[PDB]
């Protein structure tokens, strides 16, 4: 049925989510790191070249999202995306930079061509993390949009006032988190001082994340009103003029206080960086990145369950509040997608998981030299 | 400037800027696994540098084909948010399928093309390099699948609930003529590109009597391989033209050397009527009078939608606004004309040039004609040309809809001001210039040095 | 059905490209 639908795509959406983090979060911290934990040309190259043969194919998770929104929640993706504009074209412009840099860095022998091209690569790994935790904390303050009633989006925002306080604290969570997912691959892809300051590196990212984690909780349960869905039929047509909304102080905690069960996200959210510390200390860089990843998943989760039923609040306009119910396509579409979703990521997951089998081993300075030629 | 302006010549620009990059790849990539499965079949290690070489190019050229497809993918939502919510249930299937299948293929596995050299097995690296070359193509198949939908909305209906064309049949999506038929011909135009591509940088490197052995065979390949690309193109050519005949009035006006305007008048009145009911229906209302109206004159609600341009007053519509909309509900055929013409001409030219190349291919002679070589290089900019001639064509004589009689482009743009689009052209524009300059720079420097210098 | 079409004719311009090289490259 049309509910069961729903539910499932949210779940989709959410793991689409998680996956990019753990994928392609590891490129971008790793571009983050790169002026952190290489100071040479050499170790730039091995730096870089960490990643450079899969972070295309991960960053199709970031776009697999983006079509996944608009395929599955046209509403979210249209007001979203519109909503954010400035934002967006930030995010696009830094992102820009990633395959150039990566492609034509070492195609100059050039020091400022060099230095540009590893400016554009930090720019291209530092700014879309922050913008999505800003994005996402925007989510959880209200985001001020609203519909008419024949459903075009109105924008009664601008790019500074996402700029709020608590947005900034999700922005450096979120850069935190995807510095610690490239901190653990630079663990499993390096050896010597770049993977002893990718190692320390991952230290303060993972302390970095959990006290912006609990900072964010803290504030959301005690100074941010949450959003309640009174009435929404939830087979019914994906219409949001069609529900009743109120705007509660510490209304964001009511599907963890009623589901206690709810509570491990949370709790995967905050321990899962100091798990995954203990796991980089005890010398096991896979189960660092699983505890990682834990840890994408469980951050990630926690955001979506605090604004479930809601995917995109609006602060001017409760009832323009997008949620699962009423933001998505219709049936047919549904469950078509869901189809080929089904058959194609199994056989996604399973070709990624071979060319990462493949491709496993540490980029060292011998490597570099056995390769120089051909490696970005 | 008006913002929906800006925003069109944004997407225009970015759209463009992207398809400078993608039909070289397209093809490039098939002329790479052509390159491969020669080494692979007679053991010869030139292919192998050919296809390491051409490679280059093509990682040269898929960089920026890579940043220009990532504007592309949100600025559906970004700048027109009414476009997505509007035609999403249908649209955005293919866009997520496109991912799914091809995006994933392709850039998954370009990453082993360039950097499995060694830890792939010969015949697992031809696999990895034919699956890259079908990623992309596929990513062709879906993203064209959804422009088709664009020219010819099928298999879709508008659901009074969510206000919204809503998905009928998956089948009549996936199996739309004018996508079948705009994906094989834009294919097969990147083929073209590719060879010609080739073949040019080839001539260039005989000319001068450098790389000759590489360029020699590099020439045949992209002969041959070019000849069956072009033809390919002019007979799928063919084909979009009579698809686009049979469901797009107005392209087909173009090419007849350019009735529909007199047409769209009733088409206008009805869509006045649908678009006062779907005012009605939006507010709530489900008298069943009011909804076999409607349902009567739902197929006309885009054109009420564009008479909403020319008419404040949707109750009381005016001579002069049914004129303004009117002559708006057709776009200017000139430039839609101008590039039909480019295209064609552009596409014989190329199949001369291609024929030629084959007979003094066939022949053993590339060498024996400096003015073969000539003309060879001196045609590779020909591709683009007609290339961008017909997306010109492609989505200008779609104007003024951005859904073929569903949406108008005035009505799918989202809520922004002057000063975000000038933020995002500026910024887009600028970082494009740079990064053109820099890969043209590239490209130009790694083929002047040449497969030697590899 | 043209993506048939165009996935056998694909098949066919490569291995007709692959082809011609292996019989003219003695020639070349
Ligand atoms: C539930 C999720 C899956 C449960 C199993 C998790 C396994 C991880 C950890 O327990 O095993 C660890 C091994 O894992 C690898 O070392 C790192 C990969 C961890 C990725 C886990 C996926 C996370 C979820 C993403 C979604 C335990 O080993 P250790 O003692 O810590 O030794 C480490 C280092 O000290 C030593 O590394 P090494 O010995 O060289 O690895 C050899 C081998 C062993 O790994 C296992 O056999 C495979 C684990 C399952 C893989 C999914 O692995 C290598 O051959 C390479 C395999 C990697 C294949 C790709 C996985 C990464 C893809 C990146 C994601 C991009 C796409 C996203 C979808
Ligand atoms: C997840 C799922 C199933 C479905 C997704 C649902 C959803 C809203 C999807 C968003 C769709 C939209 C509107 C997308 C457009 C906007 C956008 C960002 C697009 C880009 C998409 C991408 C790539 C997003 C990547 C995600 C990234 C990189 C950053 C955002 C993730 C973050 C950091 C979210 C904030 C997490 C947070 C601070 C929770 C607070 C807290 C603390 C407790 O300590 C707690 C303790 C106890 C209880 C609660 C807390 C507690 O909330
Ligand atoms: C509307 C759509 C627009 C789009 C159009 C786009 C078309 C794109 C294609 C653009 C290329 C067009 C080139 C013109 C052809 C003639 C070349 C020539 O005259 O020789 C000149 C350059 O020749 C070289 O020296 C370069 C060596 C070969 C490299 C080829 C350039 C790669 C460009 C990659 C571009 C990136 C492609 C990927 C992204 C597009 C001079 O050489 P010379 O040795 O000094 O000769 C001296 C003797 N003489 C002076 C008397 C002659
Ligand atoms: C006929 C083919 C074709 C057409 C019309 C388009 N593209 Fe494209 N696109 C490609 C063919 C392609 C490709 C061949 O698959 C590219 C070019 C080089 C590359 O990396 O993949 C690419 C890359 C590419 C990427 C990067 C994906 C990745 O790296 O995995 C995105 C996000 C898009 N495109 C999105 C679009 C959108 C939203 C379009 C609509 C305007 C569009 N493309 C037009
Ligand atoms: C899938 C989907 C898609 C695609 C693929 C595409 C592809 C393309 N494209 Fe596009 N568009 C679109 C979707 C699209 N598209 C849209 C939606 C729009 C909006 C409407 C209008 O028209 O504007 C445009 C628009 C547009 C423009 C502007 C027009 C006007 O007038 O406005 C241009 C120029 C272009 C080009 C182009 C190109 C060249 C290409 C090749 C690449 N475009
Ligand atoms: C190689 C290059 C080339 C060439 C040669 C050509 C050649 C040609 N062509 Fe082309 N196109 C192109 C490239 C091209 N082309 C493109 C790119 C486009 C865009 C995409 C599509 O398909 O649309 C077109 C498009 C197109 C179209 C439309 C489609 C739609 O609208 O959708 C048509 C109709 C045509 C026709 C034609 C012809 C007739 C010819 C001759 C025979 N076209």
């Amino acid at each position: 049925d049309y509910e069961t639908l729903r539910f499932i795509w949210w779940l989709l959406i959410g793991v689409i989510l998680v996956v990019f983090m753990i994928s392609d979060g590891f490129d971008m911290g790793i571009g983050c790191l790169l002026p952190l934990v290489a100071r040479n040309d050499d170790e730039r190259r091995i730096v870089i070249n960490s990643v450079g043969a899969h972070w295309e194919g991960n960053q199709v998770w970031l776009i697999l999202a983006g079509g996944a929104l608009f395929a599955a929640w046209p509403r979210v993706y249209a007001a979203a995306f519109s909503g954010f504009y400035v934002a967006m074209i930030l995010v696009l412009c830094s992102l820009f930079f990633r395959p150039l840099a990566f492609d034509y860095r070492g195609k100059i022998a050039d020091a400022r061509w060099r230095k540009m091209w590893d400016a554009g690569l930090v720019i291209g790994s530092l700014v879309p993390p922050v913008v999505f935790g800003i994005a996402f904390g925007n989510l959880l303050l209200g985001v001020p949009f609203a519909f008419t009633p024949q459903l075009r989006v109105e924008y009664l925002g601008s790019f500074w006032q996402l700029l709020t306080p608590f947005p900034l604290l999700c922005g450096l969570l979120s850069l935190g988190m995807v510095i610690l997912q490239g901190g653990v691959w630079l663990q499993l892809k390096t050896v010597g001082v770049i993977h002893l300051r990718s190692q320390l590196a991952t230290k303060r990212a993972a302390l970095l994340v959990m006290l912006c984690f609990l900072l964010a909780g803290y504030w959301l349960w005690v100074g941010i009103d949450g959003f309640v869905l009174l009435a929404q039929d939830a087979n019914g047509p994906s219409n949001p003029l069609m529900k009743l909304v109120a705007v509660l102080p510490g209304a964001w905690m009511n599907n963890f206080v009623e589901s206690p069960v709810l509570w491990i996200f949370p709790l995967l959210g905050f321990f899962c960086p100091l798990l995954t510390v203990m796991a980089i200390y005890r010398g096991r860089p896979g189960w660092g990145f699983l505890m990682a990843s834990l840890m994408q998943f469980g951050v990630i989760f926690t955001a979506g369950i605090t604004l479930f039923p809601f995917v995109m609040p609006s602060s001017v306009s409760p009832i323009s509040s997008l949620t699962l119910w009423d933001s998505t396509s219709s049936q047919l579409t549904l469950s078509i997608m869901l189809v080929i979703v089904l058959i194609f990521l199994p056989i996604v997951l399973l070709y990624t998981l071979w060319s990462y089998y493949k491709m496993w081993g540490r980029m060292t300075t011998e490597t570099l030299r056995r390769n120089e030629n051909e490696l970005y | 400037w008006d913002v929906i302006d800006l925003s069109r010549w944004q997407f225009a620009l970015t759209a463009l800027y992207h398809f400078l990059f993608v039909p070289l790849t397209l093809g490039l990539i098939f002329l790479l696994a052509i390159m491969e499965t020669i080494y692979v079949v007679t053991g010869k290690t030139i292919y192998r540098d050919m296809t390491r070489f051409w490679g280059k190019l093509f990682g040269i050229n898929f960089a920026l084909g890579v940043a220009t497809g990532l504007t592309m993918e949100f600025q559906f939502g970004t700048n027109w948010s009414f476009y997505s919510n509007y035609v999403g249930d249908i649209f955005g299937a293919p866009l997520a399928m496109e991912a799914l299948m091809a995006f994933f293929l392709e850039s998954t596995f370009v990453g082993l093309f360039f950097f499995g050299w060694q830890r792939l097995n010969k015949y697992q690296h031809l696999l990895v390099t034919w699956l890259v070359a079908f990623g992309s193509n596929l990513s062709a198949l879906w993203i064209l699948n959804a422009n088709g939908w664009m020219q010819y909305p099928t298999g879709a209906h508008f659901d009074i609930d969510t206000l919204r064309m809503e998905m009928t049949s998956f089948s009549e999506l996936v199996f739309n003529p004018v996508s079948q038929v705009k994906f094989v011909h834009t294919v097969m135009a990147g083929y073209v590109t590719g060879a010609m591509f080739i073949m040019a940088i080839s001539a260039w490197y005989l000319l001068r009597g450098r790389e000759r052995n590489v360029a020699l065979r590099s020439f045949a390949i992209g002969s041959v391989f070019g000849t069956l690309a072009i033809i390919g193109t002019l007979q799928l050519g063919d084909s979009s033209a009579y698809e686009v005949a049979q469901v797009q009035p107005v392209k087909l006006a173009a090419m007849e050397g350019e009735n529909l305007m007199a047409e769209t008048y009733p088409r206008l009145q009805r869509g006045r009527m649908a678009w006062l009911l779907m005012q009605e229906i939006s507010q709530g209302n489900r008298e069943p009078h009011v909804l076999q109206a409607f349902r009567g004159l739902e197929g006309d609600l885009g054109y009420g939608m564009l008479l909403s341009r020319y008419a404040p007053d949707m109750n009381h519509v005016t001579a002069a606004q049914y004129q303004a909309a009117m002559r708006g509900a057709i776009p200017q055929v000139a430039p839609v004309f101008w590039s039909f013409r480019i295209m064609v001409g552009c596409g014989s030219l190329l199949l001369l040039v291609m024929l030629i190349a084959l007979v003094q291919t066939l022949r053993g002679k590339i060498d024996q004609h400096r003015w073969v070589l000539k003309m060879a290089l001196w045609s590779l900019p020909l591709p683009w040309i007609a290339i961008e001639a017909g997306w010109f064509m492609t989505e200008f004589g779609r104007q003024p809809w951005a859904i073929q009689d569903i949406l108008p482009t005035y009505s799918a743009h989202s809520a922004l001001t002057t000063g975000q689009l000038a933020f995002s052209l500026i910024m887009i524009v600028g970082l494009y210039t740079l990064f053109l300059i820099a890969e043209v720079y590239l490209m130009q420097k790694y083929a002047r040095l040449g497969p030697s210098a590899m | 059905m043209w993506y048939l079409l165009w996935f056998v004719g694909i098949l066919l311009m490569c291995s007709l490209s692959t082809l011609v090289l292996v019989w003219l490259d003695p020639r070349l």
